[PDB]
RNA sequence: UGCU
């Protein structure tokens, strides 16, 4: 729901390469920008499966 | 084979012998058309085996 | 719903419907595109 | 400067990627370290029992 | 692709005369009176037709058809 | 009285083309390794057998590689195309089958075919469906005709594999050591091992290093060990000269200072200096008999021959030493270039001998304790090894053989498809060994050496430049031969055998070594009747015509060279200031009685390598010949490679200028060939109205690229207007851009898989989730079918799906999850086709082609053939266009200062010719060294009535006054290239971040933002702006509050230290989020930053 | 891998 008026109509609508989760009454932002990852940081994760993860 | 883009940008540089001093400019819009200011050409080729 | 696709070497209008495998009759091609659309499309001559 | 206490350091540091393509994930190499660590650290127990 | 309605320079209607000029090939014509009698007295009109590539028959030949 | 001239000389390399040129070396190579390569290292592995349980044996009689085929069907083969293949994303190989022979239960059964692997098959090879095919099955078969092929498809990318470049071996290299002791090397690579030995002086005596010693050892103990115990023989071998005595005396003196005078207490201390892998006599007999110089044979523990060859080693180190005669790495008469089929060569026999060792393996498990039942090989023959190998090393391009200690990256590169032009470049390139290791200039640098075989301006400007060259357009690569005819010839010749006389005949000035590919094959006196002979006899055809001979004085030695890598180039024989090729022999070959063959057995024309010509005496030109001449120089144009030959007139150009030209034609945009419209790639540039250029080369017309051509001519005015083209830039017409001029087509590719878990689940694509208010699909999901994929013919926005996907969570009721494919773009995209493919796996793959036509705008970089590449800078109207008494307006107007400073005569000179053409209706020829002359287009100009030298009376279209300086019209070839500004723009809003540092992405594609490197840091520091410094790193970046104890100096987390257990000293602070991470990880390193706070007065 |  939206903190300022109540409504439940929120939805996800990215401006311009900006994720953000925003309410179509109002517009009152909920949450904005959202944390992935980078490729240098994506290579240097290693693959390891569930197989050895897990136990 | 001909793309949709080309082939309109082809007929729009045809030529057309309609005299314009009877016609005029159309609004900002109106992508309807009037009938003062817009003249419609149909083009319908289908292609077959003699 | 009638679903139709055509192959790519008979260009056969040809009717399956959701999960089947992906074949042609009276061939064994295994390239199936898909019909243009029906709906109007507005272009510009610039 | 003789260690008996490694520091672990929070998740922020080893970011985890939880790839649902596969039955697998994308793990730093200091989480492997660390495991790796802690089994030594079993087998040594397990070896002096 | 395909013969150019339009001249770049210009803009002369030329996409109408590359059969005529296709056919004056076919004949004995060569390019260069081929093209003066074709009614092309500037050389952009003469380039444009006779630079031209015709590939559309060779993109039809791969036609789904 | 001139020298006759053959005007049709030229004629030569349209028929060497027929059988070789660029493309067929791949092709050859592949058909080569797949026909006989293949079947000799079958035969060397045809017998394996395991230790236990004897009177096993699994014998391999012949394999067969077959024809292309897919395993797509039931357990069914059926021919596939190429194009098939791209499309849906598999291999193009075929499957490799053998008959083999073995004993289950000492009953010998026999298998006549049986499939053991897929060997990926190139295209236009033997095997491969698209060769023997004509145009018409080419398009039945969806494949371009004109497409050059030897290439390998697997998973859908076409990789190619480049020639690499490396040092011959078994060669003696002399060169200063590190410190710049001048010594010497010698690389021995044998089929199993490659030992690298090196001999240096740093103490005035000769010490051998190999890699199995624990210390060098003099040279001398070495001799005595290897049988000559005598110090005279030692030194009549070393040489009989004063110097020669005078620099070898050390050596004698330091062997004599200790106690080893035979063989067997030479023997006895190599055993002591050799390191761990009489027992140390027979490892240092061993040792000294395989693993020293391994290239040189002995018959039976007979060192003779290696003897001769360390002294010969010694007396070139001796005569090194004085005079500065130092042989040069960049020198490629000693590289050899390794093609594919080398390389698949060796990564089969080490797939094979792998596989053999796992069965060997598993019989050693299961035969002796499984069960009465009789084991066999069938059942644990796997036949997806080789298939999965082959695959990854042609994919990732990382090539590790453990049994030869390789380890290459970088092999095999995707294929550019940019252009035709392009593809055609990138096939003949040529990676060399270095890789970028250092910046040595050295081998980056032009050598001559590369006259006829490299391009010599064909270079890729950047970081790679020099390590990254082109073949020539003749030229051709030597394959390995028999060597038996080679050295029955040379020893019936009279070369006398090594063994029969003592070294002191080799310090002779008469006597000349001969060597046969590093290996000495003896001795002979007056080498000129030699070289003769053994030319003539090549000539004759009794030897291989690629069996190189070269001779060099300095050293006095002569080498055959037989091994394969060698690059050759045909040259014209000239006799008696005659060249043998004449006019007639010239009509023979234009009318079809005689072809390249004929006149290589005619001994007319014959292939020279590069230390062949060393010797040898080449003439450019009939008006050249003296009388000191050998060959003649078929075409001097051909100096140019692919890329290169699309210059016109590049003689008049600099060599930077032709560099900058052939790396934007490796770029340019145009037609690829004619399934480009059936062709799916993600990324593609198509030119709406392509035209072939006016001044068109001989090289243009051999590579068949006026078929295909990469750009338009355009009246192009060089003048200055508006001042909008100050540094490079150009000015474009609007009304010549309305008309068509320069439209291009961009198509990309968007790819979705519904593949099939282990689960019996699959993903599923959901129909349009109509508005029960408006009873439509939601403007997300508008442009979708009623089976849920976006249908072709309709306009994609941003932010909208292609393919409503939807897939399990569970890997009781499946619960799916949508992951639509969304389209990331800042313009709209029409979708031409959407192609459904089922995979093996049960696996759907979706392909939908969306196409943008653009239109040329400000920020587009355009090129004119020339390397004068530009960015549109203003597009004025035709009324502001100037015009002509004609009333033609230009369509480019170009700065003319950029000619002063880069000397680019070649363009002025292709724009008069282009003139001239279309004015008379011809296509001149801009061949380099040659092509049609400026008297010619000026006579034209002249004949058509406008002026000689280009300039024309033109007239000010915004004054409308004329101009007081005539304008220099004329048409140019110019080619759009790729980089556009549209892709090249970007504007990063706060965005997302990264999770391990709290900062903005890298690409573009990621949407990520610009860096502040240390030059921008440097800059705003010596500007000395803190405060824009400050918001730019710390505000605007990784700005973040963290909390931390005023005790003890630790960080804490919601007002509250854990380390403590109180929460009145913990304050607030603002710092970097790496900052923040570096504390972190200096912590987990032990290093405890303790951070003291204080008030900020 | 390309670009400056
Ligand atoms: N398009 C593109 N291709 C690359 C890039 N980097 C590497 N490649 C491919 O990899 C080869 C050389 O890359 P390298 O510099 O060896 O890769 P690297 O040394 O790991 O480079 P770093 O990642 O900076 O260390 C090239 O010949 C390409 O085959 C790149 O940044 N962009
Ligand atoms: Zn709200
Ligand atoms: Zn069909
Ligand atoms: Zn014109
Ligand atoms: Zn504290």
């Amino acid at each position: 729901r939206c903190p300022d008026c109540g409504s439940t109509e929120l939805v996800e609508d990215s401006h311009y390469s900006q994720s953000q989760l925003v309410c179509s009454d109002c517009g009152c932002v909920v949450t904005e920008g959202v944390l992935t990852t980078t490729f240098s940081d994506e290579g240097n994760l290693r693959e390891v499966t569930y197989s050895r993860s897990t136990g | 084979i001909v793309q949709d883009e080309i082939l309109a940008h082809r007929l729009g540089l045809i030529p057309i012998h309609a005299d314009p001093r009877l016609f005029e400019y159309r609004n900002q819009g109106d992508e309807e058309g009037t009938e003062i200011d817009t003249l419609q050409f149909r083009l319908q080729v289908r292609c077959t085996r003699n | 719903q009638p679903m139709i696709y055509i192959c790519g070497e008979c260009h056969t209008e040809n009717e399956i419907k959701s999960r089947d495998p992906i074949r042609c009759r009276e061939c064994g091609y295994r390239i199936m595109y898909k019909k243009r659309t029906k709906r109007l499309v507005v272009f510009d001559a610039r | 400067l003789i260690l008996t206490r490694l520091l672990v350091p929070p998740l922020c540091i080893r970011p985890s990627v939880v790839s649902d393509l596969k039955s697998g994930t994308n793990e730093d190499d200091l989480t492997m370290k660390l495991t790796e660590i802690i089994f030594l650290n079993d087998v040594i127990k397990k070896h002096r029992i | 692709m395909i013969i150019p309605v339009r001249c770049f320079t210009c803009g002369k209607i030329v996409g109408n005369k590359w059969e005529a000029y296709l056919g004056l090939l076919q004949a004995e014509y060569t390019e260069g009176d081929a093209l003066d009698a074709l009614g092309l007295k500037r050389y952009c009109c003469r380039r444009m037709l006779l630079a031209h590539v015709d590939l559309i028959e060779k993109l039809l030949n791969y036609a789904p058809l | 009285a001139p020298i006759p001239t053959v005007e049709e000389k030229w004629r030569l390399l349209p028929a060497f083309l027929k059988v070789k040129g660029l493309v067929k070396q791949h092709i050859d190579s592949f058909n080569y390794f797949i026909n006989v390569e293949i079947k000799k290292i079958m035969k060397a592995n045809e017998k394996v057998t395991s230790d236990a349980d004897p009177m096993w044996y699994l014998k391999y009689l012949n394999i067969y590689v077959g024809l292309p085929d897919v395993e797509e069907s039931f357990n069914v083969t059926r021919p596939v195309s190429p194009h098939e293949c791209r499309l849906r994303d598999m291999t193009y190989s075929a499957p490799i089958t053998v008959d083999i022979e073995y004993t289950r239960g000492s009953q010998r059964i026999i298998r006549n075919a049986l499939p053991i692997g897929r060997m990926p098959i190139m295209l236009r090879s033997s095997n491969c469906v698209l060769t023997g095919k004509t145009p018409a099955e080419f398009a039945k078969l969806n494949e371009c005709p004109l497409d050059p092929g030897g290439y390998f498809i697997v998973k859908g990318v076409e990789k190619v594999i480049l020639i690499q470049e490396q040092l011959s071996k078994n060669r003696i290299i002399v060169e200063a050591d590190r410190k710049g002791a001048v010594g010497a090397s010698v690389t021995s690579s044998t089929h199993e091992k490659k030992s690298r030995t090196n001999m240096a002086v740093k103490q005035g005596r000769f010490y051998l290093r190999h890699n199995t010693l624990s210390e060098d050892i003099p040279i001398v103990i070495i001799f005595k060990a290897m049988g000559v115990e005598s110090d005279q023989e030692i030194v009549q071998m070393i040489g009989t000269e004063e110097h020669v005595m005078a620099a070898f005396g050390p050596s004698l003196e330091e062997c004599q200072k200790a106690q080893i005078f035979t063989q067997m207490q030479a023997l006895k201390y190599i055993g002591n200096k050799v390191r761990r892998q009489k027992t140390k006599i027979e490892e240092a007999r061993e040792l000294l008999a395989s693993t020293i110089l391994t290239h040189v044979p002995v018959k039976e523990f007979n060192f003779r021959a290696k003897c001769i060859y360390t002294a010969v080693m010694v007396r070139r180190v001796i005569l090194a030493q004085g005079d500065n005669k130092v042989d040069d790495r960049d020198y490629y008469g000693n590289k050899r270039l390794e093609l594919a089929g080398q390389l698949l060569s060796l990564l089969f026999e080490d797939l094979f001998k792998k596989f053999n060792s796992e069965m060997k393996k598993i019989a050693d498990q299961v035969i002796p304790k499984q069960r009465a039942a009789q084991f066999d090989v069938v059942k644990h023959m796997r036949q997806d090894q080789i298939t999965n190998g082959m695959v990854n090393a042609i994919s990732t391009g990382n090539w590790s053989l453990k049994r030869f200690k390789m380890d290459r990256q970088g092999v095999t590169q995707v294929l550019s498809r940019l252009s035709y032009i392009s593809a055609l470049g990138m096939m003949t390139r040529i990676s060399s060994q270095f890789e970028k290791t250092r910046k040595v200039s050295g081998p980056r640098s032009l050598q001559p050496s590369q006259w006829g075989m490299l391009c010599p301006s064909d270079t890729p400007e950047g970081e790679a430049c020099g390590l990254v060259k082109n073949l020539a357009l003749m030229t051709h690569i030597t394959t390995d031969m028999e060597d038996g005819p080679i050295v029955k010839l040379a020893s019936n010749l009279g070369v006398e055998d090594v063994n029969l006389l003592c070294g002191e005949e080799l310090s002779y000035p008469n006597v000349f070594l001969v060597f046969l590919n590093g290996n000495i094959l003896g001795v002979i006196r007056d080498h000129k009747k030699l070289v003769n002979t053994f030319r003539l006899m090549r000539r004759a055809g009794y030897i291989n015509e690629f069996v190189s001979i070269s001779t060099n004085l300095t050293d006095r030695c002569v080498y055959i060279s037989s091994d394969g890598g060698r690059l050759c180039r045909p040259y014209i024989i000239v006799k008696k200031q005659k060249p043998a090729v004449t006019n007639k022999h010239m009509e023979e070959l234009a009318q079809g009685y005689r072809n390249f063959e004929d006149f290589l057995h005619e001994s007319l024309v014959e292939y020279l390598d590069v230390n062949e010509e060393n010797d040898c005496n080449i003439a450019l030109y009939e008006h050249t010949i003296n009388k000191d001449t050998t060959h003649l120089e078929i075409e001097p144009f051909t100096l140019l490679g692919v890329c290169a030959g699309l210059i016109p007139y590049p003689h008049h150009n600099q060599s930077p200028r032709n560099t900058y030209q052939c790396a934007m034609g490796k770029q340019a945009m145009g037609t690829i060939g004619y399934n480009q419209r059936n062709r799916i790639d993600t990324l593609m540039y198509l030119l709406a109205y392509p035209q072939k250029p006016m001044v068109k080369t001989k090289t243009i017309e051999l590579i068949e690229f006026e078929k295909l051509p990469a750009g338009q001519n355009a009246t192009v005015a060089v003048m200055s207007y508006s001042g909008y083209d100050i540094e490079d830039a150009l000015v474009l017409n609007k009304a010549s851009l309305d008309r068509g001029f320069g439209r291009c087509l961009v198509y990309k590719n968007a790819k979705c898989t519904l593949k099939r878990y282990t689960n019996q689940t699959f993903d599923k694509v959901m129909g349009p989730m109509l508005d029960a208010a408006t009873r439509k699909p939601i403007w997300r999901h508008e442009i979708l079918d009623a089976d849920g994929i976006c249908s072709p013919g309709e306009k994609v926005e941003n932010k909208q799906v292609l393919v409503n996907k939807s897939m399990p969570t569970v890997t009781q009721q499946p619960q799916y999850k949508d992951v639509p494919i969304t389209y990331k773009g800042a313009t709209d995209s029409y979708i031409e086709k959407v192609m459904i493919s089922s995979n093996a796996e049960d696996a759907f793959l979706i392909k939908m082609l969306l196409r943008q036509t653009r239109r040329p705008e400000i920020g587009d970089k355009f090129s004119s053939r020339h390397g004068q590449k530009g960015v549109c800078g203003l597009i004025v109207p035709q009324e502001d266009m100037p015009f002509c008494d004609s009333g033609i307006c230009p369509d480019i107007i170009m700065n003319p200062h950029g000619f002063p400073s880069r000397m680019t005569v070649g363009k002025l000179i292709e724009l008069l010719a282009g003139k001239a053409g279309v004015l008379d209706g011809r296509f001149h020829y801009g061949t380099a060294f040659g092509g049609s002359k400026v008297k010619d287009v000026c006579e034209d100009l002249v004949r058509h009535g406008y002026n000689y030298l280009g300039k024309d009376y033109v007239t000010s279209g915004i004054t409308g006054e004329p101009l007081e300086a005539y304008i220099y019209f004329g048409p140019v070839y110019y080619q759009k290239l790729k980089h556009m500004v549209l892709d090249k723009m970007h504007a990063r809003a706060r965005g997302p971040r990264a999770v391990l540092t709290r900062q903005p992405t890298e690409g573009r594609s990621r949407d990520g933002g610009l860096r502040l490197g240390e030059m921008e840091r440097d800059c705003l520091i010596g500007y000395g702006a803190s405060m824009l410094l400050l918001e730019r790193l710390m505000i605007s970046s990784d700005a973040f509050e963290v909390d931390v104890c005023g005790q003890c100096g630790l960080l804490g987390y919601s007002g509250w230290c854990h380390y403590c257990k109180s929460s009145c000293h913990v304050s607030s602070l603002r710092i970097p989020y790496a900052c923040k991470l570096l504390f972190q990880e200096l912590q987990s390193m032990n290093i405890i930053p303790r951070l003291k706070l204080s008030k900020y007065n």
